[PDB]
RNA sequence: UUGAGAAGCUCAGACGAGUAGGCAGGCGUGGAGGUUUGUGACGAAGCCUUGGGCGUGAGCCUGGGUCGAACAGCCUCUAGU
RNA sequence: CUGCCGAAGUUUCCGGAUAGCAGAAACUCAGAUCAGUUUUAUGAGUAUGUAAAAUGAGAGUUUCUAGUGGGCCAUUUUUGGUAAGCAGAACUGGCGAUGCGGGAUGAACCGAACGUGAGGUUAAGGUGCCGGAAUGUACGCUC
RNA sequence: GUCAGCAUCAGUUUUCGGGGGCGGAAAAAGAAUAAGGGAAGGUGGCUGUUUAUAGCCCUUGUUGUAAUACGUCCACUGGGGACUGAGGACUGCGGCUUGCCAAGGAUGCUGACAUAAUGGU
């Protein structure tokens, strides 16, 4: 049992996403058509 | 009351895509849940990008630039039927962008008996010259010398006295 | 604190109108397909806790006071400290001579009665 | 002790015991004072009435 | 008052085959 | 004989009421030159008494009266709710109600 | 207490401020800025009691959803997500206001 | 502040379908011991009554009528209840 | 007469025991353990099994003593099929012990679960009349 | 004793308004007024053309920090309606200033009516 290790060796969850700078001026939006 | 929305949106930064695409569409929904859950209905269907992989980066409603001008706006369409699998074009003569779609969804679910989730909208163009028109009813619409009497007028105060003039 | 009544009429047994062997007084349906009983629509109610009375207005007139048998003068004295409680009611079997010597021992400590005027004129 | 309860939001004296500092709140504030910058990328007007 | 031949609304037990007959054709067309 | 009638005139339409079950507490009343909710808005909290005649001449008139007032409106059509002293009996149905006009708010 | 009253509430306002600002300088610079992912999530009930799968029971045991038109506070976060996620045919929830 | 029938008084919150089953508290009847300076020919018991009142209820009290010799409350006992 | 608690609705072994569900009695336990729940991690084959954060709830045993051991209906997977029905499992649901609103009427449909009441607001379904509530608004189709 | 009307409050609630922040394309328009562009479902003119003896569309400037709608907020505010009044010396939390208060649950002012109203049966 590798769980018992990882415990051994351990020895808070990933909280909500964290607001971000999104750069398009390299990358400019492309309009999608279904 | 639909409303047009420019939603923008991209899969989670990674490793793999430090710079993912970014893709924006203009689609219609009452309000702005809606039109995120279209918008990754729509990308999933194209992209196959994941909704948990993904994020909405920018939502905008985007109001009409010219809404007190008459303009006449042609529709492509994916209807789906019995079978499932169809396309239309329908052209709309009205002010107003949204107002088309309105008419447009209205329309269909009329004749079609078709419902919002099996419409999906493809494109939405603006036909500003009257020669590319397609639709005889809306070109007679288009004609200089228009005029025609008032059709459909039909018009608590129960028991009236007189006879309605119904009339001039 | 007024005197309050959740509710005016008795509790008639189920079907004890159409039948005179089935008396008034109410009695538990036990048949497991009573309409009565699963409370169906229109049916007649059936007493419930609920349906109590006020504990501070409980066993009140509608006077206020609360009712107290009175077999003889005796009695009456009793009633000295209660008399804003408590209303004499003479007992149906005290005679003529006791009611008015029980009528009058009330009057002057008092004490209301409920029968005042019975076998006494 | 608490014999009826008494909503704050519309009984100002409960309102003032909970909260001592709903007597200075001044809610209407001018912030956009002085003049308006309208503040719109040509780029993002562009992409907005784009397609 | 109706002109029609047959009473248009059928009676509860005839409703219930209906979708048991639905059922008959989602069985037709998943497994049989 | 135009010198009378500081009343509105209104009818005892019915109970207040589901499709099967009446509650007789509170009766539906329509008052007549009322034609909305917001027109309902102003008869709200007026007086409302219902007029019948009876043989036996109490207080020396045969003239009894049944009290009440208008609390709400019921629907669209200006009908509103009126409760009673004593509700209304179920045989007044279709009867004529004086509104009046206090207490005043004008 | 009006000290700390007087704090939270300027934090708000700040906060306000500084989210309209930052969306502000993005659209003038044509960038898009993110907001922040809601921390909190207000839950209401909206199914009663009758008919639900033992599943969805005992989810709405554990939010502590056990009558009709009932709402919690909850601190939106990965179980979370996933258990609203199951039992989102029974309740609605959405991201509370200061107001609310 | 008198509100210690401590088996009493008081404050607070939640809850209320319910078969089988389990548990608790009450109503009523015949008789027995105790008690009420108990009721009664100036009317007991019973009966009747579109009289009144009390109890969620089982039931209880009372007015009027009829009636004519006995009966009840309370505490315990008992059962052909 | 009233009140309170309140099932099982069937495994597992030879009609009986064991267990399960419900209570009682007597204990220890709150720096503790649980859960018809979800995450995280490990492997293995979108699921699986194992271990370790979220949320909720005080959580545990021992004795001993009642009642229960059916069925019906429906979904999904699957096994065959047959003129066509259906037949065989599994699965958890609903009824069953349960009234009430709606579906004209109803064992299985939609809502909703019950002390006595006043007020307010809704679910499902509805607003021509019977029938409480728009012979509402807007766009079409149909003779 | 009964039943009324009103007022000032408390609790629950419903229905109309008024004012003011903030937000978005820091609404879109629009109006007025300067450039340029294009034309029509072609006006005056002469079927064809390019503002003239009608005008329209597109872009920019300006008037601008325009207004307005919509969303959101006000510990901003003015009215109408209904139901309820549990408790019973004083404590408490608060507000205005020993006191006063809308602050741990209704009082006040009147009427009428008992030869009846109410509550019954």
């Amino acid at each position: 049992s590798k769980c018992r290790q990882d415990f051994l060796d351990r020895v808070q969850p990933a909280p909500p996403a964290k607001a971000h700078f999104v750069s398009t001026e390299n990358n400019e939006p492309v309009t999608l058509h279904p | 009351a639909l409303k047009e929305y420019q939603v923008v949106g991209r899969k989670v930064p990674t490793e793999h895509e430090p710079v993912p695409k970014l893709f924006r569409m203009r689609l219609f929904a009452p309000n702005e849940s809606v039109a995120k859950s279209r918008y990754w209905y729509f990308l999933k269907m194209i992209n196959k990008v994941k909704k948990a992989t993904g994020e909405i980066v920018a939502i905008n409603e985007i109001s009409e630039p010219k809404p007190l001008k008459a303009k006449v706006f042609g529709i492509w369409i994916r209807y789906d039927s019995r079978s499932g699998t169809h396309n239309m074009y329908k052209e709309f003569r009205d002010t107003t962008r949204v107002g088309a779609v309105e008419a447009m969804y209205a329309d269909m679910a009329a004749r079609h008996r078709a419902r919002f989730r099996s419409i999906r909208i493809l494109k939405v163009v603006e036909v500003e010259k009257k020669e590319d028109v397609r639709r005889n009813y809306v070109k007679q619409l288009l004609n200089p010398h228009l005029k025609f009497p008032l059709p459909h007028r039909r018009t608590k105060k129960v028991f009236a006295p007189h006879r309605p003039s119904t009339f001039y | 604190v007024n005197i309050i009544k959740k509710r005016t009429k008795p509790f008639k047994r189920h079907q004890s109108d159409r039948f005179k062997r089935v008396g008034e007084s109410w009695r538990k349906p036990r048949g497991i397909d009573s309409c009565v009983r699963r409370r169906f629509r229109g049916t007649i109610s059936m007493p419930k806790i609920g349906y109590g009375n006020n504990k501070k207005t409980r066993y009140c007139m509608p006077n206020g006071l609360k009712a107290f048998l009175v077999r003889n003068v005796s009695d009456v004295e009793l009633l000295l400290m209660h008399n804003k409680t408590y209303a004499a009611e003479i007992a149906g079997n005290v005679s003529a001579r006791k009611r008015v010597e029980i009528v009058e021992k009330a009057r002057a400590l008092g004490v209301k009665v409920t029968n005042a005027g019975a076998k006494v004129r | 002790a608490h014999v009826q309860k008494k909503n704050p939001l519309k009984n100002k004296a409960v309102l003032s015991r909970l909260n001592p500092y709903a007597k200075a709140y001044k809610a209407n504030v001018k912030i956009n004072s002085e003049k308006t910058p309208k503040a719109a990328g040509e780029k993002f007007l562009s992409v907005l009435h784009e397609n | 008052v109706s002109l029609k031949k047959k009473s248009k609304r059928r009676t509860t037990r005839l409703r219930s085959r209906i979708e048991k007959k639905a059922a008959e054709s989602k069985r037709k067309q998943k497994r049989a | 004989a135009q010198g009378h009638r500081l009343y509105v005139k209104a009818k005892h339409l019915s109970f207040q009421r589901s499709k099967h079950v009446i509650h007789p507490g509170t009766s539906i009343v329509k008052i007549e030159g009322c034609d909305s909710k917001e027109e309902a808005q102003f008869y709200l909290g007026k007086r409302v008494c219902y007029v019948y005649k009876s043989s036996k001449a109490v207080r020396g008139s045969k003239i009894r009266v049944i009290w009440g007032t208008i609390a709400r409106p019921h629907g669209n059509s200006g009908a509103v709710r009126a409760r009673f002293v004593h509700n209304l009996p179920a045989k007044t149905f279709g009867s004529s109600l004086r509104v009046m006009l206090y207490p005043s708010n004008i | 207490i009006a000290k700390r009253a007087e704090a939270y509430e300027a934090e708000y306002r700040a906060a306000e401020r500084e989210q309209i600002e930052l969306a502000r300088k993005a659209r003038a610079e044509g960038n898009y800025f993110v907001p922040h992912e809601p921390k909190l999530i207000f839950v209401v009930r909206i199914r009663g009691i009758n008919n639900i799968p033992p599943k969805a029971r005992k989810i709405m045991q554990l939010l502590r959803l056990l009558q009709i038109n009932n709402g919690i506070f909850v601190k939106f976060n990965k179980a979370i997500k996933e258990m609203l996620q199951v039992v989102e045919p029974y309740v609605t929830y959405g991201i509370p206001n200061h107001k609310t």
